[PDB]
Formats: C-alpha cells, structure tokens, sequence
C-alpha cells in the first residue's frame, strides 16, 4: 500500500509528511555524504554539528497570484540566519552542505496552475543593465526573502526576466537541471535532495552560493469560479551532511 | 609512442564508451518501472 | 643521418588534427581532482533528457506563453496544433534537442514527443496525436491524421503521454538544416472526443510539451552552429 | 547492436506511454512501445559526440596586433603595439565559448597554435623576415614595460620564438586553481559590497606577451596574432541550459537590453505546418 | 628516403623544451667530481631551513632594528605586532621563504613561524599568537584574536616558540602574488599576561621571529621574480 | 472538512526555556511536524520527553 | 634512445627525488628529538 504519493522525511527533529508526492529528485543520482579524507586539503579537523543544523527550517511564505512570475533563492544564503545553522555559517572560515528541499502548494480538485521547481547549480546571474555592469552582493544575497522575478529592476541588482533564467538561457531547458513540476491536478509537493557540488572540497559559505532554487510558474494559477485567485507556496528546507571548518571570529557581510 | 616526457603532451584521449544518462534522465529516488504505473 | 623526403601538406595546420606537443612547464603538478557529481561523456547522454517546445510560437515577443498550448471545452472533431519536423528548426530550435543538432550535420533516430496535461483533476479530454511520415502533407483533418502514426490518449490520474516519432525513411540520414528530399514529415493534434470541464470551473486549459531524443539517435559530422555569432572581440 | 526489436499488436494492462512528468524522469520509451517493429541495427557507436571530441579541435580564441618600427621617441611602447598582450582568457570570441558553457565545470591540458602573419600596407621595398616571441608572464611576474626590457630575458618564464608566417605550438597543462575550471560562478573574490561578480574574479591566471624580436627596418610591418586553443584530455561535469541571448563582456552572463525574440515566430496558427 | 611530413611548431624555439644536441667538444674528459659538503637537491630542501622576517619594517631606511619587535614592561591586554600572511609581499618578501616563493605562481602548506625571546633571563612573560583564518578582519582585540588558531606563550628556559599555521584553505592552491579569493589570513600577537622585568633592570627588550615551510608546503609553475631587473647588461 | 478541500499545518512542541512561540519562524525550530491533510485523516504528534530531571510534577 | 655520443648532448637530468633537508635544517652535534626539550 506504499504508493510514490505518500512519504515521511524525518531529520533531526523535525518531520514533513505528504500524502501527494510525485516520487523525489536526487541530484545527479547522488546523496549528500561527508567530505572524504583522500579529497580533502584543508589540515583542520571539520565539527559535524549533525541533529541541530540538519532539520528542516521552514521559510516565509509566498503567494501565488495570477501575475506571478517566480521566486529564487540562494543557498546557503536562505538558511543564513536559520537557528545554528547560520550561526556556524558565519563562525567558520569554510563549510559545506547538501539539502533536501520540499516546496509545498495545495489546492483543490478545481485549480489548474503547474509550478517547476528546479535547482541550478552555479547560478551565476546578469545585470540588467548589460555591458559588464556586475551585479552587488547585496543583490545576490536576499536571505530568507529571495529574490521575486516580478519586482522591479533595481540598480546593482539582477535582471529578472523569466524566459531567460536570468542569464541569457531558455525557461524551456531548465529542464537539463535535476527539478520536479507541482501540477495541482497531480502532485502538491516537489522535493529534491542536493549533494555537495562544487570544484574545490570546501569553500566559503558566505562569497559563495553553490545552487538557486527556483520556483516558476508556467501554466498559470486558475482557480474555479469566485474562488479567491491566489495559493500560498512554502519552502522548507534542511542542511544535511553539514560540515564547518576554521573557526574564529566571526564574518561580517555587506548590508 | 609518446616522445615527450609530461602528459600533456600526449594527443587526444580515446572515447569514453562510457554513456550513462540515468544521472540526467531517471535521477528519482524509487525507481520508476516502464508500464507500471507512474504514480500508484 | 637518415635521409627523408616531406610530403604534400607538410608545414600546414589542421584544426582537427591530433598529434603531440612538447609542454612549455615541464614538471608541474596539475591540482588533484576531487569528485564532483554530474559528469558528462557524450552528448548523446544529454539529449535523451526532455526539454519543453515553444510550441505556442504564435506571440511577437519571446514569453513564457509560447510554451503554453490552449485546450478549448466542448469542442469536438477540431485540431490543437501542428508543425513540421525539422527538428534543427521552427519549434524545435531553442530546445537543448535542436540547439544540439545543430552542432552536426546529420541526424538519424526516433524522437519522443510526449504532452503533460495541467487541467483540473475533475475534468477529461480524449486527445489523438498523430506523426505524418514525409511523402504525404500536414493532416488537414483528424481522419487524415489518423490513417498514419497515431496513439489516443485519454486524459487521466497519470499525467503525460509519450508519443514516439519511429525512424520511418528511406536514406538513413536526414540533413538537420531543413531539406526536402530529407524531410522527416508533420506531428498534428485533435480533439478524439473533447475537453470538458468540471462545474464552476472556465476558460482554457493548457498541455505542456517536451522533445528528447530515443536511445536510437545518431548524429555526425561536426560543424558550427548558426545559434551564434558576434560582431567585435568581447572584453573584461 | 540492435537498435529496434521486433514486436507485434499487444492488448495489456501494461502501458509505457503513460507517466508523470511532475517526477522529473524521462522514461526511456521506444519505437516499439506503441507501434508494431521490426528488427534493425545500429552500425553506430557514438564517438563524434563523445565530449573529447567535441572540445577537441582548435578554435581561434583571439587575434592581437604588434608592430615592429622605430621605437624612437615612443613613449609608451604598449600604446605603439610596439608590443602587445591579452590577459588570457577564453570568453572572448563566443563560437568556442557557447560549446564550453553547456558544462559547469570543464578540466582539460591545452594546446596552443599561433599563427603570425605580416603586413605591410605602405610602400616598403620588401617584406622582412621577423621573428615573434611569446612570452607567458605568470601572475606576480615583472610586465614589460618596453620592447628590449629585462622581462623578455624571461630566463624562468617559458617563451617560444618563431618566424612570422610560421606557427608555433605546444601544450598547456592544466594549470587550474581547482580541480577544474568554473565555466560559471555565482560568487565573490571576498565579502565586499563593491567586489565584482562572476568568474573574472576566479580567472585570473595572468596573460601572455607578444613582440618582435627584430629591429626596425626602413618601412614599418604589421604583424597579427591568432591564437587557437584545443582541449585535450577533457572531463566535463553538469550539462546547462545552451546560450540564447549574445554575450556582452567576458565573464559575466549579461545579455544586452532590448535583444530580439531568440523564438522564431510562426507564419500563421498554431495549427500551422 | 622514408616519406615525412613537418607539423606546425617545425622550427619552434621554445625555451622550455629538453633534447638531445650536438655536442661542440667531442671527446672531451670533463674534471673528475670531488666530494663538497652542502648538496642542494629540492629548492623544497630549503625553504624549511627558518631565517628572520623583518617584521619591524617602520623604519625608514633598511636597519638591523626592523628584525627587533620590542616588548613594553608591565602593559597588560594589548597588541605586540600584526601583519597579513601575503608570503609574496610585505615582510615575507625578503625572507628566503618570500624570496623562493617568487620563482612560483602557487603555494600550498602549512607555514612555520616561531618567535625567540631575548629579554634578562630574570624576567618573565605570557604571549598569545593568533593565526586568523580568511573570512574575517585582523583582529582587534585579544578577545577577537583568541578565538582563531591561537598558542599562548610562557616565556621560559626555552627561548622559541614555534607556532604553526596550519593551511586553512577552500582551494587548494593560493597565489603566491596577493590576491584577495586566495587569500590566507592575518597573524597577531598580545600580551596575555604582560612582560615583568628583574630589578635593576629597563626598557625594552625584543623579540627575533622566523619563517619557514612545513613539510606539507607545495609550490608550482616556475615564472620570474619581480625582485630583480635591470637596465643595460653588466660588463666586466 | 469536506473531501474535496485541503490544507497543510505544522505543530511544533516548543521544550522548557524558550516561550510560547510567536510566529511559526520561531515555532518551526523546534519539534514539529508538517501534516498534510489527505485521505489518512489523522496525524499523530508525539512530545519526545526533553528533559534534565526525571520526573516532572503533575500539579 | 640517444642519437649522439657524447654525454653532454643528452637531454635533462630526471628528478633527484633525492630531498634530505636535515643537512641544512639539523646540522646539529648531539641529536634533539621533538618534544624533549632543547636544553636539559
Ligand atoms: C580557461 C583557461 C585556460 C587558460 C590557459 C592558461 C595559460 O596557459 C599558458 C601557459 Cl601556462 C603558457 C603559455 C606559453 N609559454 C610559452 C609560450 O606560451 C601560454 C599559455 Cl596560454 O587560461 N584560461
């Protein structure tokens, strides 16, 4: 009676249950695990903070209206400050971490709307303003709010044009990325696990954002008839396999 | 025959053959059978 | 010293040719490597992983709308869409399919062509997708379509259909820069029975579509792609 | 190899055309999972598109300018091209570029040929026979300054001098900070709020000089640089989405304002052929 | 005459290349070797033999006196000296260590820096050595300083004191030019206690410090160093 | 609720030291669970016993 | 293989991976291990 559609995560001390999942993505077919000593360089022995940075933390909501044109956030830049998660984040000198991600948007046997959600590593994004305009960390450091394609361009910030992922690419092939689609009439649920993906063992968790995660409507909201016209999506998100290294003092991070 | 000491210097590698798509086409965590049904 | 005669071709260079060369830092240590996921060997692993057809090409402007294929309620007998198959082309161009093919000059293979439905759960539709092969032309009714390649799809739990263009031709490789003697024939859609919606509920519904390649494919003969190009050096 | 069964009518409860593709998976159907086949081969293996290959031949990445003439009176040799450099990079000219951007990160040795070929657009009694030199000078390295400096003495940076209208060649190994090169990368040099963005910012491995060797004869000599690059040895992880719109500036994804609609538009319907 | 053909790079001269030449001298009996002391095999071999860094550097014209940092008696809670950790630069870049690390484009590994203590035997100290990873600013106060890679100090019978910095690192090779992604952090020193000095006794007292690599230490890709040039050849 | 209408809510148990939470940022640090209300109409919450001492008081 | 005769017309040398710094790094008389002290 174990169908794809219902599943339990459980990690650390924290649980998500879904009764209409469409199966879960891993990344590459990989699952996040340690970092191993025969690819490791730094000397320094790692702290493995295990139960109390890998649970899920929950982000603010969104709200999906008929003019909405998608959202994006940054990782680990959305946990940043997401309990001691973020508190290590800023503590060491470098870390590492893999996620699982689980968007949730429920509606009725009467809405119509599909959401693609998809995980892009190494999301490096343009400046609207072309040329070699670059676009300020700020910008590209939202936090827990992320970024929303429909906002207005703003100076130093990126573009957010949705037919070019924010970078001179098709919507249409963001398909070549590990995602899920939420079709209300299917699924509720996308969940995606990433391992660790980068070119170096460890790197700094503050320059760097290793993966976007994006959630784009495509087939627009469409709610039955004197319906309100909008549903909320949530994000919840949980470090896994986290691990920090060089202690010290404490980053301090423009804005 | 190499006639240069480093590797760098050897020509083009040689084919793969390696070929595996599931990493890009089936990256789901339970596994899909064709002609079971997608969803149960 | 042992004597030797230089043939035709000596001095020159050949973009594609293969030989060694000595190394301007002998002895260095290139960095380990570590692991990373998604490694890529051919290309052919990539193109068997679908991508969605602008198949709404119908706007003036690129949108996310062009993705969108509309479904009208009640309508009976009528078409949904059409389109050639020249994949390197049309539609099909900004999909990784044909952004892909457009680096050879050959392609020979079956594609899979498949259509999720997003309608709301409490509607149905019976839909007929049909593939006509080169030599006749586009279906201009369902009763044409349907005397070629064809799969009735019957809208339900399970979302997606998957059609299958099957390598039907004479020459074994089609040019993927539109030709006519190599022309591959048309995909057309029809309503088999019509869309119906549920109470309370209106307006259009639309299908998403998707390509990728079978594990059939072959593609050859490298070459240079006409999706890009440019003007003066770029710069920092 | 075969690259289709044979099969017939089938009647089942078992239907591989059906699925969900919320789930993310392309199901690999064939041919012969909805109409009737017959047995053929593939006669192929699929070595042309194997990413060795497809990487593997030369590209031009970028043509450069010196001069050789009287330096007499020139007060800044690098302004006359009395020699020139290019701060190596392979984001400059896109046909190479677009092929390397469909991975995320890309590890391969390089192999260098540079064609030289001169010009003489005023009046000269002949064509003189020049010999270039390119000289690779690693970040931290003393930059000439002028044409006959003490840099060009480069007695521990490696150099190669040939004749214009010949070719020089050798290979690189691969000289990355990493375990390989960032394609792409959405970061900073530090935690600044003013520091630049991408990888122009990770891609700094210094940049390569040009000049000639010769004096100056009675007429002035053109000479352009074209630099090819060929991968070898090439390991590619993550595919990406291909480019779409053009590229502005090395480096940075940007496209330029108001482009045009990279989706063809139909002549007529969506019901259109 | 067996048939060939020259490929590009025919009549290349690179300067890094290795093969066999014609010898000018045929025949010739080179001097017997004779056993010397001191054979260098490894610039490696080297760089871990420790030399003194200029950490004093304020002076104005080169002295003996910007080996010397001073030490304050009865100062409690403050700082003895800072610098960053740009081996290519700064006080590094005289040091053998600095001056070696300049044939090279990279460096990896840990580095030793040790501090000897010159004051009166009679007298007596506590010093912190703080090693700040990247990522966060020089430290301002002991209270920053001590939560990084730190060593306190007691000033005994044994006079050095060998603090190691253990290499810190996302990427596994570092610039050894200062550039900022690579770059490796900041070294400071307080009082963790304070200086004491016997009766009789007064003013400053100093302390030597050194630099050398671990064994762990890695440099490639030989290029120039920018601590040598010149303007016309040298004659005799 | 009726059959056809849906709904997705998070319990938290907040152990000893902290207040009553707030908002659910703050809830959702501590244990919870995220139930989504399907055709397995209950969802059981247990409160893992977190605490120093062994017993507690019942008054 | 070598085309010439003579020693010096063959090509470099090959890594000493010879590497002993204890010559330069301990040149001292009586042997001090790490850990005990320097002065007894
Ligand atoms: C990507 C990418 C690849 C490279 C190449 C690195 C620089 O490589 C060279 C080296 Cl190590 C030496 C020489 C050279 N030595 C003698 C003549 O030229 C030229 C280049 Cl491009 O830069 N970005």
């Amino acid at each position: 009676g174990y169908s794809d559609r219902v599943q339990q995560i459980t990690l650390g001390n924290s649980t998500i249950t879904t009764q209409e999942a469409a199966n879960a993505v891993v990344c590459y077919a990989e699952w996040p695990e340690y970092l191993p000593d025969v690819d490791a360089s730094d000397v320094n022995k790692t702290s493995k903070p295990d139960t109390s940075v890998c649970r899920f933390y929950t982000l603010d909501s969104k709200t999906w209206t008929t003019g909405s044109k998608g959202w994006c956030w940054k990782l680990p830049d959305a946990l940043k400050d997401m309990g001691v998660f973020g508190q290590n984040m800023f503590f060491h000198s470098l870390g590492r971490s893999g996620y699982t991600v689980h968007v949730q948007c429920n509606a009725t046997k009467f809405h119509s709307g599909c959401l693609l959600v998809v995980v892009i590593p190494e999301h490096q994004l343009a400046s609207h303003e072309g040329g070699n305009v670059s676009v300020k960390y700020t910008f590209t450091h939202p936090g827990e709010r992320g970024i929303d394609l429909s906002s207005a361009n703003e100076v130093g910030g990126p573009v957010k044009d949705v037919v070019y992922n924010m970078n001179g690419t098709l919507l249409g092939n963001l398909l070549i990325f590990p995602h899920q689609f939420i079709n209300l009439r299917t699924n509720n649920t996308a969940t995606i696990v990433i391992p660790y993906i980068n070119s170096v063992p460890i790197d700094s968790m503050t320059r760097h954002n290793n993966v976007s995660l994006m959630v784009i409507p495509i087939a627009p909201l469409t709610v039955p008839t004197g319906a309100t016209p909008s549903l909320p999506i949530t994000v919840t998100i949980a470090p896994m396999c986290t691990e920090f290294s060089g202690i010290r003092s404490k980053s301090i991070v423009p804005q | 025959i190499n006639y240069y000491k480093d590797a760098a210097s050897t020509s083009s590698a040689g084919q793969s053959l390696s070929m595996d798509p599931s990493k890009f086409t089936e990256p789901v965590k339970d596994l899909m059978l064709k002609g079971a049904p997608a969803l149960n | 010293g042992l004597p030797t005669t230089t043939l035709p071709g000596s001095g020159q260079f050949l973009t594609t040719d293969d030989r060694q060369s000595p190394s301007a830092l002998p002895n260095y240590e290139p960095t380990p490597r570590i692991h990373i996921p998604g490694k890529v060997h051919n290309l052919l692993e990539i193109i068997q992983v679908d991508t969605l057809i602008p198949m709404n090409n119908t706007h003036t402007k690129d949108e996310v709308n062009s993705y969108l294929i509309p479904l009208n309620a009640n309508r009976q007998n009528e078409q949904v869409f059409g389109t050639n198959l020249f994949i390197g082309d049309g539609v099909f161009k900004t999909t990784l399919l044909g952004e892909i093919v457009q680096y050879y000059t050959h392609w020979s293979g079956s594609l899979r062509f498949s259509l999720m439905y997003t309608g709301p759960a409490l509607s149905s539709a019976k839909l007929i997708l049909a593939y006509t092969p080169p030599g006749a032309r586009g279906p201009q009714d369902r009763r044409e379509a349907m005397l070629g390649t064809h799969v009735v799809w019957d809208i339900g739990l399970q979302s997606t259909i998957v059609m299958t263009i099957p390598w039907t031709s004479g020459v074994q490789f089609r040019y993927t820069d539109p030709d006519t003697y190599t022309s591959a024939g048309f995909l057309s859609c029809w309503y088999q029975t019509s869309l119906i919606l549920p109470p309370e509920t209106t307006g259009q519904v639309y299908l998403l579509s998707f390509i990728s390649a079978c594990p059939d494919f072959k593609l050859r003969l490298m070459k240079d792609t006409q999706t890009i190009s440019q003007t003066v050096a770029l710069t920092e | 190899t075969v690259a289709s069964i044979s099969s017939g009518p089938k009647h089942t409860q078992k239907v591989p055309i059906l699925t969900a593709n919320e789930t993310g998976a392309t199901m690999p159907v064939l041919p012969s999972d909805s109409i009737e086949t017959r047995t053929t081969y593939m006669h192929f293996n699929g070595s042309e598109t194997d990413v060795e290959c497809f990487l593997g031949r030369a590209a031009c990445v970028h043509v450069t300018e010196i001069q050789n003439k009287d330096a007499t009176g020139i007060d800044n040799h690098r302004e006359a091209k009395l020699f020139n450099d290019w701060k190596i990079n392979l984001s400059s000219l896109v046909q190479l570029r677009k092929k390397l951007e469909l991975f995320t990160y890309v590890r391969f040795d390089s192999e260098y040929t540079i064609l030289a070929t001169a010009s003489q657009p005023d009046s000269a009694n002949y064509s003189s026979n020049l010999v270039v030199q390119a000289m690779y000078v690693p970040p931290g390295a003393p930059n000439p300054k002028e044409w006959d400096d003490y840099t060009w003495q480069s007695a521990s940076n490696p150099s190669v001098f040939f004749k214009v209208g010949d070719t020089s060649r050798f290979s690189v190994p691969y000289v990355g900070l990493a375990s390989a090169y960032n394609c792409f990368y959405d970061g900073y040099s530090h935690d600044d709020a003013e520091t630049q963005y991408g990888i122009t910012v990770l891609n700094h491995m210094g940049s390569m000089a040009f000049r000639i060797v010769n004096e100056h004869d009675e007429h002035k000599t053109l000479v352009k640089i074209r630099v090819y690059h060929r991968a070898k040895h090439v390991e590619a992880w993550i595919p990406r989405a291909p480019r779409a719109l053009p590229y502005t500036s090395i480096g940075r994804t940007n496209y330029p304002k108001n482009t045009e609609p990279v989706i063809k538009k139909r002549k007529g319907d969506i019901k259109s052929y």
